[PDB]
């Protein structure tokens, strides 16, 4: 109310409310509403029953405010809500989403249009078992990549020669082809290609690669070469990656799709699309930009041997004077995977590794500044708590799970700002897409290079090359690396990243940007008698330093 | 009709430290105060060893879940491709390990840690 | 593993040699171990009961414990002297008595016991804490001598009453370090094992040990792991593959139930020592175990069961850990 608010009676206000409310705009007049515009007519006593134009403006502010929210035909107690984002109408705005949240979006091959997919927990009741995906999913999850793919080729200036899908290969022979699928070993042992229509064989005697590129199996692959019913090998004589997109050309397509949406979000019932605060939130990011600055470190932060907590310690001694806006730990935080223990003489592996945080949060208390000023990222690393009870170190699910809350009860106290997200994450800034993801790369493609029978910086280049033209983070089939059969959709590239923070601890340092994206390669946290960390600036520039 | 009126939940392999006793441990059938002893030597067991062997138990039943193999509805022969929308001759694919299973499974999980003090594997359900 | 405790030199430039360090590649072997050593020396003892660190000499007279004690102290000594008059007869040759007792800012005469007895002897060492990574990264001196951990963790408070169980615990652990010691030195002449790497529960070490030398003097790649509880391959078991995952969780064992009403007799009968019978009993199959290692346990076992049949109690209780070492991941040389 006002200094001296006075209390209506409802009938006697109910002609103006109405009005204005069901002949001008707006509808069904709820009695909600009705008490709320009683209290704050009480908030706007002044002179009024005979005072029109403040409280009429106030009213169409408040039409103003409430058509953009869904359509509003009735005023639930939200109105109480929309009256205090009046009063406040008179850094945030970023967000870091994990892939269990992420939106998942179906594509369709005969509409040629990305379609909204309800979540399983909306909807679903999710109290018993929500999270398993259904068998058909697994089914689909290669027809969706490879009708994206196949998009994407087709999108391309220069092919407007066509390809022929494998099955109508059957009728000719001595005829010049091209096609694309993909590429795996057939159950006899031989090289295939296998496509929605069919699968042929594959003849290399002869074959010249496009160099730069790492040719792996599970990669879509373009082939040009010459059938023959002879036999059944389509004698192969060139072989290319696709080419890949920048990120306006894919996203005018569906103009602005509300994919990451941070301002607005589509569903079942409706699709969105938004251009135009992203100028004015492009020039909002051009300033005060080098003050938010965000500080990553290295892959393996091992917390239980001395030297990694001295080196961990003078770091934050550097950093406790000048908290940055996000600080992000990568990597693993024990040596040993955590697995059953068939002793119980000692310390079991599961409080160990509840003891090793608790000592981090020990150690945050001598660095108030960055506990206050500083958010706090983790990443789970290769044998963390969960993957390694059924992984033990080795390579297992990439959908990974967060830390747990059990081992995380102090650190969460302590600190005021702490995230834990899965292995593969995203990041939603004002007008910058970043993802982080950590695993080894280098070693994996290096193992399964396809052989074809006939100064480090150029690695980085191929291995850039192959991943950004491939438009998967994980371009290898079921045998590798098995992925659960809903939350593939996360590991796409789907308009690609601004930014990518690619760690691998088998590859050194790197800063290279191509086709309108740029990659960071930060290294493992220590290294030859030495530990260094990385910082990016938000203008497209890097920075390295090493404390030791 | 008589039916079981209740259901089992084995670990197999579990072992003494003190008596090197090697038996498949169950947790739903077995009487009390026998699963916290090992059967020959008196000895009490350690029980955030039970916890974590059951939440490994229940992380390999998900993941053995999640890699199994698919089998035609009419034809039992498995499926060879990995893109297909169905056999070769008449029928839809179907999974070799059916959900309703692990939904059991999960549900008897739920109760067991219900019905003793297991707090880190009631925690292990609260992730999912 | 391949030149172990017995270590002598064939030199045939000594003290040059021993100024710096003594090169081994050239000159190393490895002599017999009947008699590791005529043990006559003192020993210390540091302890640990999650604030109540204890500290006792064989040669000091004084007990005193970090912050009707006394005489229960005595009394409980006195009563477990007489209970075990025998034992302490029997190791008194490697450990012998009544000591004063004291039940004491405080938090750094650690270091001050650690420093006096460095300067006052130069006495092994047996510690006995869940955290003893801990004392040695935190007392600086524990690095200078030889030491011996006797880890027996996951001890804990009653809440009411733990001054007689911390009594009884303390009291029996002072008058069984003879035996410990005695046991210790039994297994580590038999086993050619130094004393500060041995541990009473660390059979599989042992088995690592032997089985490795024996592969060693053999063509056979050890396939050795350290800090993980994976069999080394060169990187490739990093990767994720579908038979190493099946028979990593193929744990379940089968078992045959003919339920009805009986009225001819039955019997029940136990069955044991199945697996070392099963062991010793009996290019185109990918997923086969190398036989040539195969056979070589095989024959090891043999032996072992042949010289545990000779009144050898340390071949039987590796006979009886074998089984144990097999199913724990935890033991190197692994292979699920
Ligand atoms: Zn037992
Ligand atoms: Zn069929």
């Amino acid at each position: 109310g006002n200094v001296l608010p006075v209390k209506i009676q409802p009938p006697l206000l109910r002609p103006l409310a109405y009005r204005v409310l069901s002949r001008k705009y707006g509808l069904s007049i709820k009695s909600d509403g009705l008490s709320a515009l009683a209290e704050f007519v009480g908030t706007n006593i002044g002179a009024n029953w005979r005072q029109g134009p403040a409280t009429i403006k106030f009213l169409e502010q408040f039409a103003a405010v409430w058509k953009q929210q869904e359509r509003g035909l009735f005023i639930d107690q939200s109105g109480v809500k929309e009256v205090i984002q009046e009063m406040k109408e008179r850094r945030d705005y970023f967000k870091v989403i994990n892939a269990s949240q992420q939106q998942r979006f179906s594509y369709n091959p005969h509409k040629m249009q990305f379609i909204f997919v309800p979540n399983k927990k909306q909807n679903g009741l999710g109290g018993i078992a929500g999270f398993l995906p259904d068998i058909e999913d697994k089914v689909q999850m290669f027809l969706t990549r490879y009708y994206l793919t196949n998009d994407r080729v087709m999108r391309n200036e220069n092919f407007q020669m066509s390809i022929t899908p494998i099955k109508n290969l059957l009728g000719r022979d001595a005829q010049n082809f091209l096609l694309l699928g993909l590429l795996n070993k057939n159950f006899k042992g031989n090289w295939s290609l296998e496509d929605p229509s069919g699968s042929v064989e594959i003849d290399i005697s002869q074959t010249i690669p496009t160099q730069g590129h790492y040719y792996v199996p599970g990669c879509m692959v373009l082939v040009e070469g010459i059938y023959y019913s002879v036999g059944n090998k389509f004698h192969v004589t060139s072989m290319t990656l696709p080419p890949g997109e920048r990120r306006e050309i894919t996203l005018e397509t569906i103009g602005n799709l509300d994919l990451l949406g941070i301002h607005g979000i589509s569903n079942n019932n409706f699709i969105a699309r938004l251009d135009k605060d992203l100028k004015i939130r492009l020039h909002l990011l051009e300033k005060e930009l080098t003050d938010h600055k965000f500080v990553i470190l290295g892959a393996n932060l091992f917390l239980d041997d001395l030297k990694i907590m001295t080196a961990l310690s003078k770091i934050l001694q550097k950093l406790n004077d000048d908290p940055p806006t996000l600080l992000i730990w990568q990597g693993s935080f024990t040596s040993v995977p955590v697995f059953a223990s068939m002793s119980s003489r000692n310390i079991s592996s599961s409080t160990q590794f509840k003891n090793n945080f608790d000592a981090l949060a020990t150690l945050l208390s001598r660095f108030d500044n960055l506990t206050e000023n500083t958010t706090m990222i983790f990443i789970p690393g290769p044998n963390d708590l969960w993957g390694s009870m059924v992984s033990l170190g080795a390579s297992g699910t990439l959908p990974q799970d967060p830390i747990p809350s059990a081992f995380t009860k102090k650190i969460n106290k302590v600190c005021k700002n702490v995230v834990w997200s899965s292995n593969p994450t995203r990041i939603a800034y004002l007008s910058q897409e970043i993802v982080i993801f950590r695993d080894d790369l280098s070693g994996r493609f290096k193992r399964h290079r396809l052989e074809f029978p006939f100064q480090k910086v150029q690695e980085t280049r191929k291995l850039v090359k192959t991943i950004l033209d491939q438009g998967h983070l994980s371009p290898f089939l079921d045998s590798l690396r098995p992925i659960s059969w809903d939350l593939d959709h996360t590991l796409t590239l789907c308009p690609i990243p601004s930014t990518m923070v690619l760690c691998d601890t088998t590859s050194a340092q790197f800063d290279l940007t191509y086709n309108g994206c740029k990659v960071i390669n930060p290294g493992s946290f220590i290294h030859n008698r030495r530990a260094r960390y990385m910082e990016y600036v938000p203008s497209s520039k890097k920075t390295i330093q090493e404390e030791i | 009709e008589f039916k079981d009126p209740s259901l089992s939940l084995v670990v197999p392999d579990f072992l003494c430290e003190y008596c090197f006793f090697i038996s498949d441990i169950d947790f739903c059938k077995a009487a009390p105060e026998s699963i916290f002893s090992c059967v020959r030597c008196h000895k009490a067991f350690n029980q955030v060893l039970l916890q974590e062997h059951l939440i490994q138990k229940l992380r390999s039943d998900i993941e053995s879940y999640l890699i199994q193999d698919l089998r035609c509805s009419r034809c039992h022969k498995v499926k060879r491709d990995y893109m297909s929308a169905h056999c070769p001759c008449a029928g839809a694919w179907e999974g070799t390990l059916p959900r309703e299973s692990i939904v059991q499974k999960l549900n008897v999980f739920k109760q067991v840690a219900k019905y003793y003090g297991f707090d880190i594997l009631l925690s292990c359900i609260a992730d999912l | 593993m391949d030149l172990g405790a017995s270590v002598t030199f064939r030199s045939k430039a000594l003290g040059k040699g021993i100024q710096q360090g003594f090169e081994m590649k050239d000159l190393s072997m490895a002599e017999n171990e009947r008699y590791l050593s005529g043990f006559s020396m003192d020993i210390g003892y540091l302890l640990h009961f999650p604030e109540f660190f204890s500290l006792f000499k064989s040669w000091g007279d004084t007990i005193t414990i970090l912050v009707i004690n006394a005489s229960s102290l005595g009394q409980i000594y006195k009563q477990m002297f007489e209970k075990k008059k025998g034992k302490i007869e029997t190791y008194s040759y490697l450990v012998d008595i009544n000591f004063e007792f004291v039940y004491f800012k405080l938090y750094r005469r650690l270091s001050q016991e650690t420093t006096k007895l460095k300067e006052e002897r130069g006495f092994l060492l047996l510690l006995q804490s869940p955290f003893i990574t801990k004392l040695l990264g935190t007392i600086r001196l524990l690095n200078q001598m030889p030491i011996v951990k006797l880890s027996l963790n996951e001890v804990l408070l009653p809440q009411l009453n733990w001054q007689p169980t911390l009594l009884k615990k303390l009291v029996n652990h002072v008058l069984s370090s003879g035996s410990w010691i005695s046991h210790l030195i039994k297994l580590s002449q038999y086993s050619n094992i130094p004393i500060c790497n041995l541990r009473l529960d660390s059979m599989d070490y042992i088995i690592d040990v032997l089985y490795a030398r024996k592969l060693k003097k053999e063509n056979i790649v050890l396939w050795w792991n350290e800090k993980a509880p994976l069999p080394d391959h060169g990187g490739i078991q990093n990767d994720f593959d579908l038979n190493t995952s099946w028979i990593m969780n193929d744990s379940e064992f089968p078992k045959i139930n003919n339920s009805g009403v009986y009225d001819n007799v039955v019997l029940d009968v136990g069955v044991d020592n199945l697996t070392v019978n099963t062991i010793l009993t009996s290019e185109f199959v990918h997923d086969a175990f190398s036989n040539d290692a195969l056979n070589v346990l095989r024959g090891m076992l043999k032996e072992w069961w042949d010289e545990a049949l000779k009144e050898n109690s340390t071949a039987d209780l590796l006979v009886n850990s074998l089984a144990s070492w097999v199913q724990n991941p935890n033991a190197k040389l692994f292979d699920g």
